[PDB]
């Protein structure tokens, strides 16, 4: 959203759950936003930088989340298996 | 992860066959298991044979998801149980919950024994109702230890046995654990015995 | 279950699946190459008869009709096809 | 869901895609073209020779194996009947019902059912109105069928 | 003999397909016996990706039967006595527009004279010994266009390699994008 | 019956969007439809799409994004005039800028901010957004 030259003119812009790109409305509360992690090579979890995500309310209520992260850190760079997008 | 010997090895025909848990029930076969060798005509389902090494011991990497193993628990409220699960308690991770579970201890911040988890376990999924649904909430993974009996709708993977009577519930956990443990932990790698029974493991007082 | 590949999912789902429901529909029924034992003919049946057909000719009896699949009797190699 | 009860069904056949050939089988189509024309004499129906075709020999449907749909075939042959076969089952259950209902015009279900059947049938003699294939008027009369058939 | 077997006229590649023709059934009894009437059009040579041609023949029609009943020997002679080369069988069919409105009638079209139908043909005579088991069909964000093509898992070694060229030779005739899958 | 075809797949994609299905499966597959969804397409709402035949009337995947908000088929089809789209857009289009009325004309089963680039109009069958 923006003027007739180039001049951003709103409050903000919403933040939208990340598997489901809807929208999160200020006063949700149900309200995630994760932060997993990665690890550096080496039984160290690494600092000051993390993985990020985002849930709804949404979904929390419909079973759903677990299966949907467990589709997306293997769907991202990180996990191994659990999950099909074949099933 | 194909490997070596985790693989049958000389003893794993000889030590169960004491014990039962190729066995599975009388009248019941429950749509909700691959997890019954056929089915004999003459009284009873000869749990399939080779599939527990499938999804008892998912169940062991899952987890390998802990950096803490006492969040790694027992789930339980039998007789025979309180000396297993207490027990998987003690020699590694976890608040024991066997007797009381706890209700809450998953639902709402205002009890007691306080869960937040990411995968507890679970006996008897007829006892232990509340993996399936304190998980079918928000976020909690779930692993039932699935007889020819257990609703398997969010409790997302394979772990059957048998409980009619005996030992084997407590005295089967113990794998769960033994083979997470040979991923991450402190014990040693085709054999060098193991130092307990399954014959400490059984009652405490009837 | 958020999402799947409905295309191709499992061979599992199928086997199961109620047959006008694999998205591309296919049947269940399939044919079965009888040698009566004194003949060796060889006769193209039907899994679901509805007749019993006589073998070739000797006649023989071959396959009784039931609610779906023939009862087949006793001589018959059935080879499927 | 069928057109005169409370009653949904479904079960027809799941013809199977392959257009042609069924390979496993190698005769000819010449072949059931014969056993058709065999056939019909004797004393035929279309909707059974298929059945019969089917239990019996290579076939698997006339339809792969040929460039037709039985009928077509029959009709060429002049084996069509004068009649579109499946109505004269239905006409039938006509004369077999009318008879029923007189031996015991105390009976309700049979009437209703009757009429219900007078209407699958003339709407299906509506249609073999329409296309060619009932001399037109033809119109369906109760009592005209004990000596249309025997 | 062969100018005979060539059902034109002309004439440079043809007369040394006609020669590869009257010399199987010079050379193979027992092939003569069948080959002898079985008469064709014209040739076509269509390029492929990796190099390698691909040899297109051309059926007069009816035969479509007597080439089937011997192509899956046939080809065979030729691949050896032809190099790179991929022998193929489609037929000649006369497509038609669509009437358009001030146009005319004439008589019918005779649906399988469409445009889809002969692309159908073209398929069932691009492979052969397969059969066709599942089409289907993608469409993506640049309306793309691309036939998966659904294959059975028997007979793909009749030959499988040819495929890298099939896509082609279905794209010169039509100005189309395929692709294939063994399902398992 | 199945008295109409567009209107009934339409519906379930949205029933699938709503719930957050990322897709959709729907039966009876049309040309009308295919072409439907080349214009969603065009337009950013939705991706990929993978017709399925069999020899019938018919089978088509949908893959989600999860932008659908809102995809109604209207439905006598009404006539429509050139001037008139100018009553439609605002009574059922949030906006203006956005998000297309749609319709069916003669090159074109092909909405309206096209259409004066055509300046053509017929008929009037779905709309999004």
């Amino acid at each position: 959203m923006e003027n007739d030259k180039g001049q951003l003119v709103e409050l903000y812009v919403p933040r939208k759950c990340s598997a489901t790109n809807r929208i999160i409305k200020a006063d949700d509360h149900a309200s995630v936003q994760i932060n997993v992690a990665k690890v550096d090579e080496e039984g160290r979890a690494i600092p000051g930088e993390y993985v990020t995500y985002a849930l709804s309310g949404y979904v929390r209520s419909r079973g759903e989340s677990d299966d949907s992260l467990n589709r997306l850190a293997q769907n991202d760079g990180l996990l191994k298996n659990v999950w099909s997008y074949s099933r | 992860s194909l490997p070596a010997t985790f693989d049958l090895t000389p003893e794993d025909a000889q030590l169960l066959l004491a014990a039962n848990t190729h066995l599975g029930a009388r009248n019941v076969q429950v749509h909700q298991e691959p997890y019954v060798f056929n089915a004999r005509p003459d009284g009873v389902h000869v749990i399939n044979v080779g599939k527990t090494w499938e999804k008892l011991v998912l169940a062991a990497r899952i987890i390998a998801a802990i950096p803490n193993p006492e969040d790694v628990v027992a789930i339980s409220s039998r007789t025979f149980g309180q000396r297993a699960v207490l027990k998987f308690a003690a020699h590694t991770g976890a608040t024991p919950i066997a007797g009381r579970f706890t209700p809450g201890s998953f639902t709402n911040y205002i009890t007691r024994s306080f869960k937040e988890p990411r995968l507890v376990i679970v006996t008897d999924p007829r006892s232990d109702a509340q993996a399936i649904k304190e998980a079918s909430y928000v976020n909690i993974p779930v692993i039932a230890l699935t007889d020819l009996d257990s609703p398997s709708e969010f409790v997302d993977v394979a772990i059957p046995c048998n409980n009619r009577g005996k030992h084997s519930i407590g005295l089967i956990w113990y794998l769960l654990a033994r083979e997470v443990l040979r991923l991450r932990g402190a014990l040693v790698d085709r054999t060098q015995p193991w130092s307990i029974m399954p014959d400490l493991y059984f009652y405490r007082d009837p | 279950v958020l999402v799947q590949d409905l295309l191709h999912p499992t061979a599992a789902s199928e086997a199961r699946k109620h047959k006008l429901k694999t998205l591309v529909q296919g049947p269940r029924s399939y044919f079965l190459d009888v040698k009566c034992p004194g003949c060796l003919n060889i006769t193209t049946v039907f899994s679901h008869a509805q007749t019993a057909v006589t073998c070739e000719s000797c006649s023989t009896i071959l396959c009784t009709p039931t609610g779906g699949k023939a009862k087949l009797s006793e001589g018959t190699s059935f080879r499927r096809k | 869901g069928r057109m005169h009860s409370a009653g949904k069904g479904i079960s027809s056949s799941a013809i199977p895609y392959s257009r042609n050939a069924p390979a496993w089988f190698k005769l000819s189509s010449e072949s059931v073209i014969e056993q058709i024309v065999k056939y019909a004499r004797k004393g035929l129906t279309p909707s059974q020779i298929g059945v019969l075709l089917r239990d019996a020999h290579g076939v698997t449907q006339a339809r792969v194996i040929t460039g037709n749909k039985i009928m077509r075939i029959l009709k060429s042959n002049g084996l069509a009947p004068e009649i579109p076969e499946d109505l004269y089952y239905l006409i039938k259950k006509a004369v077999s019902v009318r008879k029923h209902l007189e031996r015991n015009r105390k009976d309700k279900d049979a009437k209703f059912r009757l009429i219900l059947i007078e209407s699958r049938i003339h709407r299906l003699a509506r249609y073999y109105r329409t296309v060619a294939v009932l001399p037109p008027n033809w119109k369906y009369e109760s009592a005209t069928a004990s000596a249309l058939v025997n | 003999p062969q100018a005979k077997i060539l059902s034109q006229a002309p004439t440079e590649l043809e007369l040394q397909v006609a020669q590869a023709f009257v010399e199987l059934e010079n050379s193979s009894p027992e092939l003569k016996a069948e080959l002898r009437p079985l008469q064709f059009k014209s040739i076509r040579e269509i390029d492929v990706a990796g190099g390698k041609k691909a040899l297109a023949i051309f059926v007069p029609v009816p035969s479509l039967a007597g080439f089937h009943k011997v192509q899956t020997k046939l080809t065979r002679e030729l691949e050896k006595k032809f190099q790179d080369r991929h022998v193929i069988f489609l037929a000649e069919r006369r497509i038609l527009p669509k009437p358009s409105r001030t146009s005319r009638q004439v008589q019918k079209r005779p649906r399988s004279r469409t445009l889809t139908a002969v692309h159908d043909k073209i398929l069932e005579d691009l492979v052969f010994p397969t059969e066709i088991v599942g089409k289907r069909v993608r469409y993506l964000v640049g309306g793309n266009k691309i036939q998966k093509v659904l294959l059975d898992s028997k007979d793909v070694q009749q030959i499988d390699y040819k495929l890298e060229s099939f896509q082609a030779v279905y794209n010169k005739l039509t100005g189309k994008q395929i692709v294939f899958e063994i399902p398992s | 019956t199945r008295s109409s075809v567009l209107a009934d797949a339409l519906n379930a994609i949205n029933n699938a969007e709503k719930t957050g299905k990322r897709q959709v499966l729907i039966r009876p597959s049309s040309k009308v439809i295919i072409k439907f969804l080349q214009v969603m397409q065009k337009h950013g709402y939705i991706g990929e799409f993978e017709y399925i035949d069999d020899h019938r009337s018919g089978k088509i995947v949908v893959q989600l994004n999860g932008r659908l908000n809102k995809c109604g088929v209207i439905s006598p089809r009404f006539n429509v005039k050139i001037g008139d789209i100018e009553k439609w857009t605002a009574n059922l289009l949030p906006a203006r800028q956005f998000g297309y009325v749609i319709l069916t004309t003669s090159a074109g089963i092909m909405d309206h901010e096209e259409a004066r680039r055509k300046h053509v109009s017929g008929k009037i069958l779905g709309f999004v957004y």
